[PDB]
């Protein structure tokens, strides 16, 4: 039974989260923010990122030099990084070095230069960002993923934005961007390891007390998406490996299904030839796969966002002339989600999830992510026991239930990259989501 | 010279990226009322002449000789038949 999350308030709303760990001798403090690139429009998209590049470029006391040699001295480092709806910033140092970071972070976030000589030099660092994230095959196929199943949709943006928007992205857009929404209400402060509840409150008042709060002050984790079942290819016969994604619509954070699809998510699991024990794995789709080298490997996943989400399997394979046996199964493995789905596999996937979900948490910095995750996205940390108790709640009938509405003959969103003359036209794999024998 | 899913007989492709999207989510007839007006008339038009062309040329042709057949069995054309055999 791990130690207690408190949580204390600011009078502008800001939240203070924090799990002592009297066993280490570290400390993550840093500022999980509710805001990311989807709160950009098409115009400024790429705001969010530019920023955090220049959130490290210096503030109104230290310099770029002086910040560096700050950072150092502490002993730790500092890290951050944006997403669709989530920016982190966060500080990993020595027990005693907590409140010199939580000064650092205060200052990046709430004095930052933005000035103009900064933002003309990190504009070419992330115009060489963009021809090099290519090499980075499981964020391409990511990225078309969600550009294609959020069609022309927020959600649908890149995180990086278009090359335009970063030679026009100027420092007033900027600092509106960050006044717009890095407000009190927005941000979490969360402290995990060697860390004070009492003393991270006490610094949390004298740095982030002078913090706006918004207009409208909506709860921590409040958002219409329209899936668009589509296809994006992106062939390239000289690479060696497939990369191929399949997602439906998911399930957002706040679902009533959160915790169904995570089990459905969990029968059919990952896989990876270069793991030992992955030829001995109980889901079918693993036997499958192994038994007739199918793949290199394939990881299932369902992502939540605060009013949607992506569920599904993110395949790579070498074997060129089988992807179609490949796709084929995997989507056959889908359907018996919905036929033939009982007890067995459901109580199994149960038991593997109640403690995945707890070892998940093996340091401070994963503790201090799960804070931040959950208080930004539910406005509360879930104890383990609550968690518990949702995932028996799953039975074999709520599996079935949601597999039948959610994937059985359901649209998809599909993306291939590399040698993929092997994968089959949109119809042939979509047919796929049903059983006709059924 | 064709060889299958997988090894097609393609010269290797890259840099191309197709996109489309589920029959479910698109409109099967979309554009059909211009499609059936304008469509057609241009691709009837750019082929007109190949059809019209021949058929016409024959269409005369056979006209000619069977309204002389026609004429050289009648009385007026007893003198021309007995020539012509």
């Amino acid at each position: 039974v791990s130690p207690k999350t408190r949580t204390s308030n600011l009078k502008n709303g800001l939240t203070i989260a924090s799990e002592s760990n009297p066993l280490v001798q570290t400390a993550t403090v840093g500022v999980w923010i509710d805001a990311g690139s989807r709160n950009e429009n098409a115009y400024n998209n790429g705001t969010a990122h530019f920023f955090e590049h220049l959130a490290f470029k210096g503030t109104d006391k230290r310099s770029q030099h002086q910040l560096e040699l700050d950072i150092e001295n502490m002993g730790g480092h500092l890290n951050a990084y944006t997403s669709r709806e989530s920016t982190v910033y966060y500080a990993k140092s020595f027990k005693d070095d907590v409140p010199k970071s939580v000064e650092i972070l205060a200052d990046i976030l709430q004095h930052s230069k933005l000035a103009e000589s900064a933002i003309d030099r990190e504009r070419e660092v992330i115009t060489r960002e963009l021809e090099e994230v290519n090499k980075q095959y499981e964020e391409v196929v990511f990225d078309h993923l969600h550009a294609t199943a959020f069609m022309n949709q927020p959600l649908g943006r890149t995180i990086l934005g278009p090359r335009e928007n970063i030679q026009t992205i100027t420092n007033t857009e900027l600092r509106k961007f960050i006044t717009e929404n890095y407000t009190a209400d927005r941000m979490v402060l969360v402290g995990a390891g060697a860390v004070d509840h009492d003393a991270l409150v006490e610094l949390a008042e004298k740095y982030f007390s002078h913090l706006p709060s918004s207009q409208s002050p909506v709860p921590l984790g409040t958002p219409i998406p329209n899936f668009v079942g589509s296809e994006v290819r992106l062939r390239d016969d000289t690479m060696p490996v497939a990369h191929i994604a399949i997602a439906v619509e998911g399930v957002s954070w706040t679902s009533e299904d959160y915790y169904t699809a995570l089990v459905a998510q969990a029968i059919i699991g990952n896989y990876d030839r270069a793991v030992g024990t992955s030829r001995h794995q109980g889901s079918r789709l693993s036997n499958i796969v192994s038994e007739n080298n199918l793949a290199n490997s394939f990881q299932s996943f369902s992502t939540s966002y605060s009013d949607t989400g992506l569920w599904g399997i993110y395949l790579t394979s070498e074997n060129t002339t089988q992807i179609d046996d490949l796709v084929h199964f995997t989507l056959k493995e889908w359907n018996r989600l919905s036929t033939s789905v009982s007890n067995l596999q459901v109580e199994r996937a149960k038991s593997q999830l109640k403690a995945g979900l707890l070892l998940s948490l093996d340091g401070t910095t994963y503790v201090a992510e799960d804070i931040g995750r959950q208080l930004t996205t539910l406005g509360r940390r879930v104890t383990p026991a609550e968690v518990e108790a949702k995932l028996e709640a799953v039975t074999e009938h709520d599996v079935r239930a949601w597999a039948q509405k959610t994937l059985y003959d359901k649209d998809i969103a599909l993306v291939g990259l590399g040698p993929i003359e092997g994968l089959y036209d949109y119809n042939r794999i979509r047919n796929d989501m049903s059983m006709m024998r059924w | 010279y064709m060889g299958w899913w997988g090894h097609m007989g393609s010269p290797p492709q890259k840099g191309i990226a197709g996109y489309t999207i589920s029959p479910f989510a698109a409109r099967p007839f979309a554009g059909v009322v211009h499609a059936a007006i304008f469509n057609t008339f241009r691709r009837t038009k750019n082929q007109a002449l190949f059809v019209i062309l021949p058929v016409s040329f024959f269409y005369y042709v056979w006209t000619q000789a069977s309204e002389k057949n026609e004429w050289l069995y009648t009385k007026a054309g007893r003198h021309e038949l007995a020539k012509a055999l």
